């Protein structure tokens, strides 16, 4: 899920990044309004994903902290 | 587009009769195979079956013009969805070479005026890698472009 | 592409039940054969699916390239 | 996929590991002297995190129960994970990390199932998601759940 998220934060950022090069450079009259519109979607979705991401790091940190002390209770089996 | 316009469903049907070899109104699976004969391949009776079983929505076993409408109408509206995501690719894909690499997604940033990190960019093209080899290939690009 | 996630998902299947033969079989002390033999039941089954699911993508990539021949000859009506 | 009666015993010890003043719970500063002890220095963040995840009823420690349910699903995914790594050893016979199309047939052959070579590549392919042409550890995991 955490890592679907961050694809999906990623291809918002690569969708809205395509969307403002064609209403920047393949029109003949540039849709500022629109351009704008997309603008904040692509800044929306970097936020997004460099949050994502970061989450995503602390829990790999998390993930080998926990199994430590998992571990330590498995000591214990017989 | 979603839909159809006047102009291109009248276009429709004047390619309607391209199929409708003999000018009854529905297309059978005997006209699909000298259609399709005439192009050039030569489908098994039962590839011509299918090909009419999948338009003929009202299962009488020939395709009339609103079946075949209907179905262009959806085949339209995917061709442009995928031309769209092809455009962005050729532009993603600077070189031709059929890989966007970190080097040429930076490129496109930057020339929007984009401020990412060169790691931010690495990042964002080894969450699209699915085969690890660093860059974008189209299909790649399209499951990314199309989640 | 629902039907490559089925055919992977035979597959899996395949690759699954041959694990549970080899350890049922490699594995042990006593050899238990209704589970060998159920393991290897499953096993076929999967194998006749990921045969039949792989047929049909195959086909469909025929059939695939053919509609799209008869929808580029409509196309050919519209103008630019 | 239950702890047996001995397992639960022998965890109730384990939470002794961990309940440094023998109070009954699991603290956030308890968890800190037994990482330090292992040779790691979480941050009090972390710390905190990990106290969380296994604090069900909230109330910011881990009692004995909180500590047994969470050992209890461990165990069930840790048997469930060494399973599979079994299956991976035991295909990937020279141990070198990639199920070889090679491997795969001869494993065939030596179960006396009789697949067409065609049939066995297929399967390599299917699992192949680098496209490297072989099975890795993490594509046969993809695979086997
Ligand atoms: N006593 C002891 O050796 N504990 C331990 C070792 C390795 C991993 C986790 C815990
Ligand atoms: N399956 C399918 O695409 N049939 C078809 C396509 C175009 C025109 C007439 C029939
Ligand atoms: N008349 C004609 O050229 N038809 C055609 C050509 C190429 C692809 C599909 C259809
Ligand atoms: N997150 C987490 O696993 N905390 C934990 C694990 C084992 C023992 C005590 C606490
Ligand atoms: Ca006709
Ligand atoms: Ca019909
Ligand atoms: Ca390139
Ligand atoms: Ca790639
Ligand atoms: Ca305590
Ligand atoms: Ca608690
Ligand atoms: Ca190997
Ligand atoms: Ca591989």
């Amino acid at each position: 899920q955490l890592t679907k998220r961050v694809k999906n934060a990623a291809a918002n950022v690569l969708r809205e990044t395509w969307l403002i090069y064609k209403n920047t450079k393949l029109v003949k009259k540039i849709d500022h309004a629109k351009v704008r519109k997309h603008q904040r979607k692509f800044l929306q979705a970097i936020h997004q994903a460099r949050k994502l991401r970061s989450v995503k790091m602390e829990q790999r940190k998390l993930n080998d902290q926990a199994n430590t002390l998992v571990d330590l209770a498995k000591t214990q089996l017989e | 587009a979603d839909q159809l316009t006047e102009e291109q469903i009248a276009e429709f049907k004047e390619a309607f009769s391209l199929f409708d070899k003999d000018g009854d109104g529905t297309i059978t699976t005997k006209e699909l195979g000298t259609v399709m004969r005439s192009l050039g391949q030569n489908p098994t009776e039962a590839e011509l079956q299918d090909m009419i079983n999948e338009v003929d929505a009202d299962g009488n076993g020939t395709i009339d013009f609103p079946e075949f409408l209907t179905m262009m109408a959806r085949k339209m509206k995917d061709t442009d969805s995928e031309e769209e995501i092809r455009e962005a690719f050729r532009v993603f894909d600077k070189d031709g070479n059929g890989y966007i690499s970190a080097a040429e997604l930076r490129h496109v940033m930057t020339n929007l005026g984009e401020k990412l990190t060169d790691e931010e960019v690495d990042e964002m093209i080894r969450e699209a890698d699915i085969d690890g080899d660093g860059q974008v290939n189209y299909e790649e690009f399209v499951q990314m472009m199309t989640a």
